[PDB]
């Protein structure tokens, strides 16, 4: 009756997004806009604006009505 | 998401002959409904075609000249808007002047471009009586375009994937050694792809990755390893065919895309008129 | 249309709520940017953990929103003294609601108003988060923000700070403060204002330095409180397991960006822990 964790399992139809905690291990942060300290204090940073744009990149590239 | 959003689900479809099959349903329908309720002053869905073209233009004229200075995101949802409630109706039930403006107003408010009443319709070059009388008349079909939409409010511009492409290409594509100066093409065949009906027939990825690949091959590069090696398409050869061939069609569809003609939009503008003045 | 009203189920400032036929419909500018959002976010989203929107309809620049009917919210379960939360209730609705809340990450949407009353439980126990009015898309660098939101006794200390832009902090700590409330059964920092919600928040947490939260003297609305040592969360809460106080603590971290995600927390061992969470049937109602 326990919980085991599975992973939300949705198809993008596309190409494969790296995981959020290795963009920057990467180099794709390198390419996007630093977060400012402002920014960084309310919990926001770089690499959910670049895992956002890479999933609409990537989301639905192969996939055909 | 795009991948199981209402614009993949819905309103994305098969081919041009489905949209022309709407299209000529929805003008088909309104000569029914006219003929029912009690000749040359209908038109022919080719004519609401140029009409449509016309007045998405218009709508781009109306929200690049918005002040505040509108997002690209609400421009592209208004025009999505546009085009998705003229797949199912015809301009002479419902005035495009009326809906384009409704459009941008709806797309304002759906994106979270906060902007009062008064201070959108202050943009109109119109005296501030007829400023009020559009006021009036948007809010009156506000909801009919609402409903005419589905209530599918979310639309997924080609911008952000455009952004994550770039990204991308400049993390894991080295033999393009600058991806920017791609970029202001890519940006311009990006807006030729929006005024065909490529936006209702292509995945916003689908049309971000041709337009920076038309960019490229303007550019004389050939980025062809991109889709085989980075995006690892060499493993599907079949997926690797199919997304060429979807980048060839929408080339195809830009390239016979046709401007309305001025004397055409001027002749089907005073039958538009007189639709609805006779109506 | 084709609903027929059968009872009246609240008025709030937004609109009105009824029991229709079994469904819930909620009643210069237009159509009201609230019920917009509503619209706009809950048709792009399905998940067992996310209200439905099933319709929509209305008229002039009225407008009628068709949910599933749900039975109660965890603000009743929490105020009913003639329920016993144990721990499986606990870790069930903890479960559903970050279950709900992993999702609508991935999807990029923040819930911004998570709280009991809008965490709806159904018949069959499955949880909803509801009332999406105040929910946004975040991940958008370009995108404004604004720092009031959250109801007071569950915002974060970076909201009550001023903070602009955020991630799934805020609705994090809001999940901390529900479970603290779950833990409790009564709010767990019920201030009166603003700065006496952060001095509330200090007293039980104590006051976070630049090691737990580096640039938090950065965020505009920032006020230096004392040195206040903080209860232990072993005190506040004197009958959790380690596990769950490890949960508590990685959901209550000042640091935004330390604090647990959605994915994270159901991650924990709290959650992988014995007892498992208690199925939906066998959850209390009020
Ligand atoms: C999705 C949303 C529109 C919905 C679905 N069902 N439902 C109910 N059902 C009954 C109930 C009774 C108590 C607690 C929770 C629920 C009530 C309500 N609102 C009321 C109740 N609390 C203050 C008012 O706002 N909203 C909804």
């Amino acid at each position: 009756a326990l919980y085991e964790y599975q992973p939300l399992q949705i198809e993008t139809y596309g190409p494969h997004v790296p995981e959020l905690e290795m963009l920057g291990r990467l180099g794709y942060l390198n390419h996007v806009r630093a977060a400012s300290p402002q920014d960084l204090a309310g919990g926001y940073t770089s690499s959910l604006a670049c895992h956002r744009a890479l999933q609409d990149a990537f989301s639905g590239l192969f996939w055909q009505p | 998401m795009y991948h199981n959003s209402s614009q993949k689900r819905h309103w994305t479809f098969s081919s041009e002959e489905q949209l022309a099959r709407l299209r000529a349903d929805a003008n088909r329908k309104f000569r029914c409904k006219a003929v029912a309720n009690g000749d040359p002053v209908f038109l022919e869905p080719h004519e609401e075609m140029t009409l449509c073209k016309y007045y998405e233009k218009r709508l781009l004229e109306f929200c690049s000249v918005f002040k505040p200075a509108m997002p690209r995101s609400v421009v592209g949802t208004a025009c999505m808007y546009f085009k998705r409630f003229y797949l199912n109706n015809s301009v002479m039930e419902y005035h495009p002047r009326i809906i384009m403006l409704t459009c941008a107003f709806l797309a304002c408010k759906v994106d979270e471009f906060n902007v009062s009443s008064p201070q959108f319709v202050g943009n109109l070059r119109e005296s501030p009586l007829g400023q009020e009388k559009a006021l009036e008349q948007i809010l009156e079909y506000e909801l009919l375009l609402i409903q005419q939409l589905n209530f599918h409010l979310i639309v997924h511009n080609p911008y952000r994937p455009f952004e994550g492409f770039l990204i991308d290409l400049k993390t894991r594509y080295p033999i393009l050694e600058n991806p920017e100066i791609l970029r202001k093409t890519a940006d311009d065949f990006l807006n030729r792809i929006a005024l065909t009906d490529a936006y209702l027939l292509y995945t916003p990825s689908q049309i971000a990755l041709t337009a920076i690949l038309s960019s490229a091959s303007r550019a004389g590069i050939t980025m062809e390893s991109y889709l085989s090696e980075s995006l690892m398409l060499k493993e599907n050869r079949t997926c690797l065919s199919q997304l060429l061939d979807i980048m060839k069609s929408m080339r195809n569809l830009v390239k016979k895309y046709e401007p309305p003609r001025s004397e055409e939009v001027a002749v089907l503008k005073q039958k538009l008129e007189r639709c609805h003045s006779a109506e | 249309k084709r609903y027929e009203k059968l009872d009246f189920l609240g008025e709030g400032q937004f609109a009105t709520v009824y029991k229709a036929r079994i469904v819930a419909i909620k009643k210069k500018d237009g159509i009201n940017r609230t019920a917009l959002r509503e619209i706009k976010l809950l048709q792009e989203l399905s998940h067992p953990n996310i209200i439905g929107l099933l319709d929509a309809f209305g008229h002039k620049s009225n407008i009628s929103l068709v949910f599933d009917f749900m039975e109660t919210d965890l603000e009743v379960i929490i105020k009913d003294n003639s329920l016993v939360l144990t721990p499986s209730h606990i870790k069930a609705y903890m479960l559903m609601t970050l279950q709900g809340l992993e999702y609508l990450h991935q999807h990029w949407i923040l819930h911004r108003d998570l709280k009991p009353n809008n965490l709806l439980l159904d018949e069959n126990g499955v949880l909803k988060l509801a009332d999406f009015g105040l929910a946004k898309s975040f991940g958008s660098p370009n995108r404004a923000y604004t720092h009031q939101v959250v109801t007071r006794w569950y915002r974060a200390p970076e909201l009550l700070f001023g903070a602009r832009m955020y991630g799934v902090g805020v609705d994090m700590w809001a999940v901390g403060c529900i479970l603290a409330e779950l833990l409790l059964r009564v709010p767990f920092l019920p201030g009166d204002s603003d700065l006496d919600q952060l001095t509330r928040i200090f007293e039980t947490l104590g006051t976070p330095t630049e090691e737990q939260w580096p640039d938090m003297c950065s965020l505009p609305d920032y006020v230096t409180f004392k040195s206040f040592p903080g209860i232990p969360l072993h005190h506040i809460f004197s009958a959790a397991g380690d596990d769950l106080l490890d949960l508590i603590q990685g959901l209550f971290l000042f640091n935004p960006c330390a604090r647990i995600t959605a994915t994270q927390a159901l991650k924990m061992k709290y959650f992988s822990n014995r007892p498992g969470p208690t199925p939906g049937c066998q959850l209390p109602r009020p």
